[PDB]
């Protein structure tokens, strides 16, 4: 109730728990992840995904398997906006890399355009 | 229709056969490596090519609702019959 | 299995920690990785002598999310097995309680009358417990013909064996010396440790989920609950035993009103379709093929749904993303209300009379973890 | 409504307490008890003799995961990745591969006996019912090894028997 | 910015909990390795209660300071009953190899751990 | 060589660890640990066995998944020994009854064991063939135990003779031979000078060896820390243990260094000692 | 197959010795039966 | 059953319930298994020309919760009118 | 519209859109939010100081008795700052109803242990500091219940993924069971299903 | 009475001074609490109509069918439990204007 408040950072790394190895040794990724080329929509944009890099797997000796060592191989974190991602990850404690959103540019096209007369752009097949 | 390789025993219809440099193959020691000894290439031909007056044809696979979904097949390839992706049978033409 | 540890003056008691937490398996994490239609027997088994009407829960919670109401076959089939459940769940905990406050045989005598019933999920599904079954989206797969009628004969001689468990025990004097005097319950504590069901209908006041809001065709058929006057376990006991002979009164009136629409929705995007349209159609086997791949989009927000299990509210409480898959699910479990209570029930007695609290209250140990 | 118990009294009437003095001191409602005992003691007891006799079933129990084929064709599973994609336990492993002819085909078809919990999801979501859930359930495995099948085991085991699958399908198949 | 702690004003109060938190632990040692029967010498055991309290001597914010003394209070509670089995106390140390040491040359040896 | 004998990414439960070890014997004693250790290694175990499968069975689960095989051997034909040595990277040999059997001696385990296994050994083309052998065994008298194992020594190192033998001294643990004989007592004591050494050091040596190659040819021996009497060992173990003819004969025979060869400093293990693990070891005393 | 037992003891089989040829006179195992024979036996039909 | 009627009176007259009427052991009412197959109904769609899915997409009617908050009045009721008290049933209650 | 799809009623939505105005402007200093969605079943959205004085009031005062305690989790939400979301929720015997208390909260700052009128709470209140670690300042005992003892993490949050990091196997070298990190058998396979095409157009957001 | 369906909760004799009484030192207690607010509206008229509902009639099972609350001792019991609220609440005053508000993208749902 009106109590101490101090403006610093943080430092949760000391409390969740996860043991220094996969703290200091693996890296995080905040990514936009791209549309999947072959259908055209964008509603899987509009995220921003966390993500850790990959490591070593290898064959599951009597199935033909790929086990890991890597317990964090499956998190995805799904986020909304670039500073929260980032204060989050700052929050605890593992390093990022930033890759920046990128849109699709917008363009000038007309059909009328592709029914030139000396312009070059011109349908040629319909 | 089994190959014997030379590191001495059964193979299967894929070419998973072992090399002599192995574990594996002093692992299947004491217990044999089943297998089923009926084949799948060999049973397309002991089906007959049926020859169908139309051309435009249907395949369903031996049932109503027991098989395969409906699959309709052409036979614009004058020289090679039509084949159903599911069914793995041939079909021609009859003019 | 659970882990006691009691704190006792002799032969008597003080305190009680019960340690909880021995079958923790991380069932809401798993479902937080899943879709819907692929994690519901996770629903089926964390509970699991109640096995049909936590099926009924999840599906429910599922259609009120999605405001899509099944066809009334649907409706009155899943009522028939909920009677079912509500039977198998009340005959077990009662033999169960026999069986661990002594009393060797009723067990063996009630457990025939539910190897018939095992027998009539095989010949409903094909599984004997896990059934699941049960899709949002109303059942699937319908009963095969000649099934109504084994229940009628179920109906019939299952009367006569109840009454023949009344006929053992119930003014069986050492067993009614055994458990009268324990288990008070007050008013204000059945509210304030949020008990739930039959604890209710035991202690005071008169309380039903099925009753005052009717989540399905509950509210047309004749039954009665029965309520306890001292808020005792003898009389808890009674209160079991009753609503076992309502389940069959409305197993009866089931039969008798059954009507024969259809077995899932018509809507065909969120219930697949059956096997003639799917191995000849286009949309059919289009919503066959990414209804099973991905599992259908559920719309965005959080609902709370609670149905009567025979332990009590079953409760369920679904977070949606505009997804596939489930944010967030967690369970209200009435065998985490009646264990929390524990200290305050048993205050003055001694270790025994602790086991038949144990009993009196019927456990699972399985949906106590959530 | 609500039909609730236990409201009554013990009747003043001096028949109805010496009655219950009667209980009390003579041991009476006990053998009532044992004479209801000895009467399910004189019906005869409905055991199974186990190892003839077997218990009944239905013709949709879920047991062996077995495989079928087309009539005295091909294997009918034409890897389409279904019961992976909805294998709720994962347990299904499918490595696909055309062969030589063109007809798309498998590698590796494999089922984890321990995870797989027996739903019937696997048998629903196959569109050409290339696995099906068995018969038979005796399994009894004395090593953990043996209980991962291969595609070839399955391939076995749906060729030591179709005919009580295709009786049981060609049953009932109408009502799935 | 309105943070409201849970204990703490200064580092002060965090220094007194701490030490006296610690001092718990040392009359709390020899009791246990003597309760459980377990087979490790008190110098062994209370360097690494000290090991473990010397390794998170690197946080001044005193909102984490508060939650690391209630998380010992915990498990002092829980292994000052016998709540905490032989397994749980001999998990504390690590008398199983784990042998991982952090060379360059040994982790280019057994590969792909950078 | 082939693949699936290259190691895979970390340690331990079925990472494809380095060796493929057939193992005779493992039903004993430092054999079980030995196995224990490669498991915690993750190594693919073949060891064949000849009694009831119920005793590989309570040293089964060791392994993952599967790593561990079973199979059967006998000491009389070369064809289940060569069919269970058929594929191996590595082979260690620890056998021996400690009093002759009916149709066992002391002679022809130590002799005819090692010949016919090393025939289809070398015949086979196996590497890193770990030969134990006890501590200093003689041609010399008083054990035709100790003699016959020095002759299986002169064969072991004769044929195939990049073989590492492999000596500790006389172990102690939790199946301990001599301190449970220091148990089952009663009395007699004697004069000897002695150095116990921990079966955990051994067995971590034997692993660590065996996956370190450059290391070969070479005959070691293990080493106790303390080296002092045996009658003062006594005292010491019914002071820890609260209470007041050939194993006695051959624990009071001989125990010394020998200075031609490396022991323990060429592999780089700590030693534990005999004081910090017999207080571990020593209970099954009165309360 | 008799009839007036009750459902439970309608069809049982009696085996014989040496089926596949490992002394099945004692020890008899289960599915020691044929398939179709496997359809009739668990009660899954009521005709042979 | 199938026992003789000295040792049915015996059970009778242990438990006077009638008991060789209704045993728990079926005989005759065993469901006569291999029934004929079923077709079955297809219910309020396939409807020809008139199932506009527009209409009940129930998956589209899901609207956003209305929203009263942010970060003289006639009122204070309750959410719900009060529960009347139900009745004792008629068939049987006690007492 | 009208076959098998679920009919609703706008005079219980009527009746729970008129008592959250009258909760929220009867108790102005802790009220953000009282949503009602479709099908009638309120939520009011909660300042986390008014946990006691609020519940106070919801037990009471015979326009909204609410005695029945149900559940209290976190929802665990990044992309805030104030991650967890403390979700009480009530049940009326009176009056047939349900109301989601939903408090807001961060990572470490306490709410204010509901416990003093909630005896349901305790168990509750010691969940959610053993899956979350979400302290109760005020609280008769917190303990580690559904979990083990010697295990931590905290793992019902988002942080913790799937697999523990430790996983016991027993061996014979020092006789007793032992923790390792985690060797997976198989990868616990991960399905993008995560669609594109907007198959709800009433709830997107305003894209930038 | 005799003997109610409740459990811990025996049967008062003289249910409608003690009542009175009870809705009294209701009206006492919100006569501490300040005007301006609704507050003592919404408290103030429900009092006076329960009141209303007690004085106009010294019946007992037809005052039990129109004052709501069945059977009747709840009402005593809840007339306890508002009084505990006002004496809660004569302090922490609810009424007053709003503490800060949140980051105001948190109780927005779809995320
Ligand atoms: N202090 C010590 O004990 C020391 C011992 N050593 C050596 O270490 C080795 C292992 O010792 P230890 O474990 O104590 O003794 P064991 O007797 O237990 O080890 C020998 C193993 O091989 C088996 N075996 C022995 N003879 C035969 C046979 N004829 N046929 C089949 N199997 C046989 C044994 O029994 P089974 O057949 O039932 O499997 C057992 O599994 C021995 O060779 C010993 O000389 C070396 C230095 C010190
Ligand atoms: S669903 Fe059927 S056909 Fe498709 S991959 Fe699986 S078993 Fe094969
Ligand atoms: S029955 Fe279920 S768990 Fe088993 S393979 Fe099929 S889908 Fe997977
Ligand atoms: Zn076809």
């Amino acid at each position: 109730t009106q109590l101490i408040t101090v403006d610093e950072k943080l430092d949760i790394t000391t409390l969740t728990g996860v043991p220094e190895e996969h703290i200091k040794t693996r890296k995080a990724r905040i990514f936009v992840p791209a549309r999947n080329n072959m259908q055209s929509g964008v509603n899987n944009t509009k995220k921003w995904k966390m993500e850790f890099d990959t490591r070593e797997r290898w064959e599951n000796p009597l199935m033909g398997w790929a086990s890991t060592a890597d317990p964090l191989s499956n998190l995805v974190l799904t986020f909304s906006t670039k500073e929260d991602a980032i204060a989050f990850a700052e929050k605890n404690g593992w390093s990022y890399d930033v890759e920046e959103r990128k849109v699709p540019k917008p363009k000038s096209k007309s059909y009328g355009a592709n029914f030139s007369w000396n312009k070059r752009t011109r349908v040629s097949t319909k | 229709g089994v190959r014997t390789s030379p590191t001495g025993e059964k193979v299967t219809h894929t070419g998973q056969v072992y090399d002599d440099e192995d574990y594996r193959r002093v692992r299947f020691v004491g217990r044999q490596k089943e297998v089923n000894e009926n084949f799948a290439i060999d049973l397309i031909a002991e089906q007959p090519v049926s020859q169908v007056g139309s051309r435009v044809i249907s395949c369903d696979g031996g049932g109503g609702a027991l098989g395969h979904p409906r699959v309709y097949i052409n036979l614009d390839k004058e020289t090679k019959t039509g084949t159903c992706g599911y069914c793995g049978l041939q079909f021609r033409q009859q003019h | 299995v659970l882990r006691l540890v009691m704190e006792l003056s002799g032969e008597m008691v003080r305190k009680c920690d019960p340690h909880i937490g021995l079958l923790h398996r991380g069932t809401e994490k798993l479902i937080e990785y899943k879709t819907y239609l692929q994690a519901l027997p996770y629903f089926d088994r964390l509970d699991y002598v109640s096995m049909m009407c936590n099926e009924q829960a999840y599906s429910l919670a599922v259609e009120k999310l999605l405001n899509i109401q099944p066809p009334p076959r649907a409706q009155w089939i899943r009522v028939l097995f909920g009677e079912i459940t509500r039977l198998l769940n009340h005959i077990m905990a009662v033999t169960t309680h026999a069986l661990d406050i002594g009393a060797m045989t009723p067990f063996f005598w009630m457990f025939e009358e539910r190897e018939k019933m095992f027998e009539f999920y095989e010949r409903v599904s094909g599984a004997r417990m896990h059934a699941a079954y049960v899709r949002p989206g109303g059942v699937h797969q319908d009963l095969p013909l000649g099934l109504m009628d084994d229940i009628y004969e179920f109906s019939k001689n299952f009367s006569l064996r109840i009454d023949e468990l009344e006929e053992m025990l119930t003014n069986n004097r050492i067993w009614r010396n055994r458990t009268v005097d324990i288990g008070v319950v007050t008013a204000e504590d059945a509210l304030n440790y949020g008990f739930s069901g039959v604890m209710l209908r035991g202690s005071g006041i008169q309380w039903d989920l099925r009753k005052t809001q009717p989540y399905d065709v509950y509210d047309q058929v004749e039954f009665d609950v029965p309520i306890g006057s001292r808020g005792d376990c003898y009389d808890r006991y009674l209160c079991r035993v009753e609503e076992m002979r309502q389940s069959i009164r409305i197993i009866s009136q089931c039969l008798n009103k059954m009507p024969p629409g259809e077995i899932k929705v018509d809507d065909a995007k969120v219930s697949p379709p059956k096997r003639a349209e799917m191995k000849t159609s286009m949309e059919s086997l289009i919503h066959h093929f990414k209804l099973y791949t991905e599992g259908y989009q559920v719309p965005p927000g959080a609902t709370y749904t609670a149905i009567e299990a025979p332990k009590g509210e079953f409760g369920v409480y679904l977070v949606s993303d505009g997804s596939s898959r489930p944010y967030r699910c967690k369970i209200k479990a009435p065998g985490f209300a009646h264990l929390a209570g524990l200290d305050k029930m048993s205050k003055g007695h001694m270790l025994a009379d602790v086991v038949a609290i144990i009993g009196t209250q019927d456990i699972v140990f399985g949906e106590v973890d959530r | 409504t609500y039909k609730y118990v236990n409201l009554r009294e013990p009747s003043m009437d001096m028949k109805s307490v010496t009655d219950r003095a009667a209980q009390t001191l003579l041991w009476t409602e006990l053998i009532r008890g044992l004479g209801m005992t000895l009467s399910y003691l004189f019906r005869e007891p409905a055991t199974i003799n186990y190892p003839f006799e077997k218990g009944p079933l239905s013709p949709r129990f879920r047991g062996e995961h077995a495989l079928r084929r087309y009539p005295s064709g091909e294997e009918r599973c034409i890897a389409c990745k279904l019961c992976e994609a909805v294998c709720p336990a994962q347990a299904i492993t499918i490595e696909a591969e055309p062969r030589a002819d063109g007809s798309r085909r498998t590698t590796r078809y494999d089922i984890d006996m321990t995870k797989c919990i027996y739903c019937g999801f696997c048998q629903e979501a196959c569109p050409v019912d290339a696995i099906v859930e068995g018969p038979n359930f005796e399994f009894s495995t004395e090593t953990h090894e043996e209980l991962l099948y291969n595609k070839e085991k399955l391939l076995n085991n749906g060729d030591k028997w179709e005919a009580e699958i295709a009786a049981n399908i060609q049953a009932d198949y109408l009502y799935r | 910015t309105s943070v409201k702690p849970i204990f703490s004003r200064d580092m002060n109060e965090a220094k007194r909990r701490v030490r006296e938190l610690y001092r718990a632990w040392y009359r709390e040692v020899p009791n246990t390795v003597h309760l459980f029967q377990l087979d490790i010498s008190v110098k062994q055991g209370r360097d690494k209660v000290r090991e473990m309290f010397k390794k998170n001597a690197h946080v001044t914010d005193p909102r984490v300071v508060d939650l690391l003394v209630i998380k010992g209070k915990m498990e002092l509670e829980e292994t000052i009953n016998v709540w905490k089995q032989r397994t749980h106390v001999m998990r504390f140390f690590h008398e199983t190899e784990a042998p991982r040491p952090k060379d360059f040359l040994s982790k280019f040896y057994v590969g792909h751990d950078p | 060589l082939h693949h699936a004998v290259i190691p895979h990414g970390k340690g331990g439960r079925s990472s494809v660890s380095g060796i493929v070890a057939t193992v005779f014997g493992a039903t004993g004693f430092l054999g079980r640990y030995l196995v224990n250790h490669l498991g915690r290694m993750g190594s693919q175990v073949i060891v064949p066995y000849r009694c009831e499968p119920y005793d590989t069975m309570h040293l089964r689960p060791m392994g993952d998944l599967g790593q561990i095989i079973f199979m059967d051997w006998n000491g009389r034909d070369k064809d289940s020994i060569r069919r269970a040595v058929e594929h191996s990277n590595v082979v260690i040999n620890l056998v021996g009854r400690e009093w002759e059997t009916k149709n066992f001696d002391f002679e022809d385990v130590f002799v005819k064991i090692p010949q016919a296994i090393a025939q289809v050994s070398k015949e086979a083309g196996v590497e890193k063939f770990i030969h134990i052998s006890h501590l200093n065994a003689d041609i010399k008298s008083s054990s035709k135990y100790l003699r016959n194992k020095a002759v299986g020594e002169k064969e072991v190192r004769e044929t195939f003779p990049e073989a590492t033998i492999i000596k500790p001294a006389d172990i102690f643990g939790r199946e301990d031979r001599f301190l449970n004989y220091f148990a089952n007592i009663r009395s007699l004591g004697k004069k000897t000078v002695k150095q116990p050494v921990y079966i955990v050091d051994v067995t971590k040596g034997i692993i660590n060896a065996i996956k370190d190659p450059d290391a070969r040819g070479k005959t070691f021996a293990f080493v106790g820390p303390n080296r002092y009497l045996l009658f003062d060992l006594v005292q010491y173990v019914f002071a820890v243990a609260h209470r007041p003819r050939d194993k006695v004969e051959r624990i009071h025979t001989t125990d010394r260094t020998l200075p031609h060869l490396p022991g323990l400093e060429d592999l780089g293990v700590q030693a534990t000692p005999l004081e910090l693990k017999a207080i571990e070891v020593l209970r099954r005393h009165r309360t | 197959e008799d009839n007036k037992q009750f459902f439970g003891r309608h069809r049982w089989v009696i085996y014989t010795t040496e089926m596949n040829g490992k002394n099945t006179f004692w020890d008899v195992d289960g599915s020691m039966v044929p398939p179709e024979w496997h359809r009739w036996l668990h009660c899954m039909t009521d005709d042979p | 059953a199938s026992a003789t009627r000295l040792i049915q009176g015996l059970r009778n007259w242990a438990s006077g319930r009638d008991l060789q009427a209704k045993l728990q052991l079926r005989y005759q009412e065993i469901s006569k298994r291999t029934q004929p197959p079923p077709k079955l109904p297809v219910g309020p769609s396939h409807r020809l020309s008139n199932n506009y899915y527009c209409a009940r997409d129930g998956r589209r009617e899901a609207m956003p919760p209305s929203i009263v908050m942010s970060s003289s009045e006639k009122k204070a009721v309750s959410p719900a009118p009060p529960i009347k008290r139900w009745e004792l049933s008629q068939d049987e209650p006690y007492l | 519209t009208r076959p098998t799809v679920r009919p609703r009623n706008d005079v219980a939505h009527k009746q729970l859109s008129a008592f959250g105005e009258y909760v929220a402007e009867i108790l102005p200093k802790y009220v953000q939010q009282v949503q009602v969605s479709c099908f009638s079943e309120l939520e009011i959205c909660i300042h986390p100081d008014g946990v006691i004085p609020v519940l106070t009031f919801l037990r009471d005062h015979s326009n909204a008795q609410f005695k029945s305690l149900a559940d209290l989790t976190a929802v665990d939400i990044p992309t805030r700052q104030n991650r967890f979301e403390i979700v009480y929720n009530l049940l009326s015997l009176r009056f047939n109803s349900r109301i989601r208390v939903k408090t807001y909260t961060d990572e470490l700052t306490p709410v204010e242990s509901s416990v003093s009128v909630y005896k349901a709470a305790n168990w509750y209140e010691r969940e959610i500091w053993d899956m979350f670690g979400v302290f109760f300042a005020n609280h008769p005992d917190l303990r580690r219940i559904l979990t083990d003892y010697g295990f931590e993490g905290h793992p019902f949050r988002k942080d913790f993924p799937l697999s523990g990091y430790v996983e016991l196997r027993y061996d014979d070298e020092v006789k007793r069971v032992v923790a390792e990190p985690v060797e997976l058998a198989q990868e616990f396979r991960k399905f993008d299903l995560n669609s594109p095409w907007e198959a709800f157009p009433a709830y997107r957001q305003p894209p930038e | 009475k005799k003997t109610t369906g409740l459990v811990g909760l025996a049967v008062c004799e003289t249910p409608h001074e003690r009542l009175k009484i009870l809705y009294t030192k209701i009206l006492d207690v919100l006569g501490h609490i300040p005007k301006n607010a609704a507050y003592r509206k919404y408290t103030e008229q429900i009092t006076n109509e329960k009141l209303s509902i007690v004085k106009a009639e010294p019946d007992v099972k037809k005052l039990e069918e129109q004052l709501q609350g069945g059977q009747i001792e709840e009402v005593i019991l809840q007339a306890e439990n508002e009084l505990s609220l006002a004496r809660k609440m004569i302090q922490w005053k609810p009424w007053e204007p709003l503490v800060e508000e949140p980051p105001a993208s948190q109780w927005k749902w779809p995320i």
